[PDB]
């Protein structure tokens, strides 16, 4: 149903309303029906859930109707479509969760080849494509590779994922050097 | 008290198919991923699969394709292990299991325990031989007696004394398959008083062939 | 992939003494709070028992004597003092990431004192000679250590054609070994023949334990 974004190592809210604005009982599970976390009597518990450490929702929100699931340092593997179940509700919510790095470690050189590699979730369609620091625009999937560097290029890089019609954005900051052999 | 009710025990010739089935009745089927485990003779666990009890998905880690097929029928709280193409390695002890998804606990409660059988080898009923001392010495005083039980198949075999009542100082040694029938053997050493006084029976039972053999051991020589 | 390693492969501890079982993931199965991994108790042909939960968390009725620890990717169980039951083989398990895999197991035996086996031997029964066939059989039981070698002996001739062995598992109770040897011939070979022998002898033993019986003494 509804489908979230977010990146590596980041933070996002999963959102799940339901009606009679009140503190009602609830609980989060992921796929594979592991509670992540839920009330029982007023308190919040957390399951078995892998993610045990790095969930947690808002308590105040909860006179609100709101039951909001929380997930800091997102790693990738945490990309799952995630289940909230309230009285009789059952909203889905389908977190895939990406990461961009430079598999040319860094401090590179004027003609040396540059590339980006995005780690995608298994069973992901995304479509990446960037702009350096000067205008131009590189398209791709989990590869994007510039043949032979600038000195232009020295800068920070902006990069658009796109998955359906959302869409999450990189910054990615590269450094090129230049030299010469007499 | 939950508890997880699996099939009875299978026979089937190489390339056959079997369907075990597992029913657990305690909790809400469809709240509990049902996970299944082999454990081939001799050899440790190894776990096989989970299926999803809400929406049937199953992922499994069977060598070729098909061969292994889970099912569910959540309208009987009961989840099928079909496998299809048979061979003498699938013969093995399943057993299926829930994962508490829900609370701190693990494999919290596992199945019986279905034990498939994959032989070329027909169904053959045991012959059951006394033992006797012949004539040695009467030794100390705990006199040792036997049973022999040869040429059947398949397993299992058991055997119990006097109905059960005697327990103490049994001896129930492995079954040994040589050319596709079994053979295995069973002591008794009781006191020289309470025999040939008193009666000693070996009561075997090989539920394949629906056989049961009641042997009392009497004295040889001669 | 997740690989469980146990070591050792085998153990054999004596009554009273300390078994220390390790089980080495090929990477992390904890976060921070918790640790997934399990134990379980299998003995001889029975189904696996969990033992314990989460890496330390005792089974219900389990003896106190048992515990587990360790987190990241090194688990440790611990059995003080060591029991006669608990004569079996231990497994773990991890429910990190599906396939929730298990080690390779390790086998647990007690160490007591040398035991003498108790030999017995039987002539073949009137009714298997009915049918044409005739077995001897002999029982070596309540020995230890599990090494042990027997002889069969036809009229003074060492016979090493058609002996078949079993042994049971090592006994819950009084922790020893048995032994059986099944001298399977024709009523014609059987016949042929008089004197019928059974020899036990161990590595670690000079005597012979000798049990006969002659065909015709009836």
């Amino acid at each position: 149903k509804k489908v979230v974004l977010g990146k590596k190592g980041d933070t996002v809210e999963l959102t799940c309303t339901a009606s009679q604005k009140k503190s009602i009982q609830f609980h989060w599970k992921n796929s594979n029906q592991i509670k992540i976390l839920g009330n029982q009597g007023s308190f919040l518990t957390k399951g078995p859930s892998k993610l045990n450490d790095r969930a947690d929702s808002r308590r105040s929100l909860w006179d609100q109707g709101n039951f909001p699931l929380i997930i800091k340092n997102l790693k990738i593997e945490d990309s799952d479509t995630y289940i909230c179940e309230v009285e009789d509700q059952k909203e889905e919510v389908q977190l895939l969760v990406f990461g961009l790095t430079a598999n040319s470690d860094t401090h590179l050189l004027q003609g040396q080849s540059l590339t980006l590699t995005l780690e995608s979730p298994p069973g992901s369609s995304p479509s990446v494509q960037c702009r350096s620091p000067r205008g131009k625009n590189i398209q791709g999937g989990k590869t994007l590779s510039v043949s032979q560097l600038e000195l232009q290029d020295s800068g920070t890089w902006t990069c658009t994922v796109l998955q359906n019609q959302k869409k999450v954005e990189f910054k990615i900051d590269i450094v090129v050097l230049a030299f010469q052999k007499a | 008290q939950v508890k997880l009710q699996q099939s009875g025990p299978e026979l089937k010739k190489p390339g056959e198919t079997v369907k075990i089935s597992c029913k657990a009745s305690g909790y809400t089927f469809t709240d509990y991923s049902m996970h299944w485990v082999k454990q081939a003779p001799g050899k440790g666990l190894k776990w096989l699969g989970r299926i999803n009890t809400e929406t049937g998905e199953a992922k499994y880690v069977d060598d070729f394709m098909g061969h292994l097929a889970f099912s569910l029928e959540t309208s009987a709280s009961t989840a099928y292990l079909q496998i299809n193409n048979l061979k003498n390695e699938d013969t093995a002890t399943y057993f299926c299991a829930r994962y508490d998804g829900y609370s701190w606990d693990a494999m919290d409660y596992w199945g019986q325990g279905t034990s498939v059988i994959v032989s070329s080898a027909k169904t053959t009923p045991p012959s059951v031989y006394p033992l006797a001392p012949g004539s040695a010495a009467q030794t100390n005083s705990m006199v040792t007696l036997g049973c022999l039980v040869k040429g059947y198949f398949p397993e299992p075999v058991t055997v119990t004394w006097n109905s059960g009542s005697l327990s103490s100082g049994v001896h129930t040694f492995p079954a040994v398959l040589q050319s596709d029938l079994y053979t295995l053997s069973s002591s008794v050493t009781v006191p020289s008083s309470p025999r040939p006084s008193e009666t000693v029976t070996c009561n075997v039972a090989h539920p394949a062939s629906s056989t049961k053999v009641d042997k009392k051991i009497v004295p040889r020589d001669c | 992939d997740i690989m469980l390693t146990q070591s050792p492969a085998s153990l054999t501890v004596s009554l009273g003494q300390r078994a220390t079982m390790s089980c080495r993931a090929s990477q992390s199965v904890s976060t921070s709070r918790y640790s997934y991994m399990h134990w379980y108790q299998e003995k001889a042909g029975q189904p696996p028992q969990l033992l314990i939960k989460y890496a330390s968390n005792l089974e219900s009725g389990v003896p106190a004597r048992f515990s587990g620890s360790g987190s990241g990717t090194d688990f440790t169980l611990n059995i003080h003092p060591v029991e006669a039951e608990d004569t079996a083989t231990y497994y773990c398990q991890h429910s990190w990431e599906i396939p929730y895999t298990f080690g390779g197991g390790t086998k647990l035996e007690i160490k007591r004192a040398d035991a003498a086996p108790t030999v017995s031997i039987f002539p073949p029964s009137s009714e298997q000679l009915t049918s044409g066939g005739a077995s001897v059989v002999c029982f070596l039981n309540n020995f230890y250590p599990k090494d042990i070698n027997v002889k069969w002996k036809i009229d003074g001739s060492e016979r090493q054609n058609g002996v078949l062995n079993s042994w049971t598992d090592q006994d819950s109770k009084d922790s020893t070994y048995s032994m059986s040897s099944t001298l399977t011939l024709t009523k014609d070979e059987y016949e042929r023949h008089n004197s019928y022998t059974c020899e036990a002898t161990h590595k670690t033993s000079t005597s012979p334990i000798v049990k006969s019986f002659n065909r015709n003494e009836c």
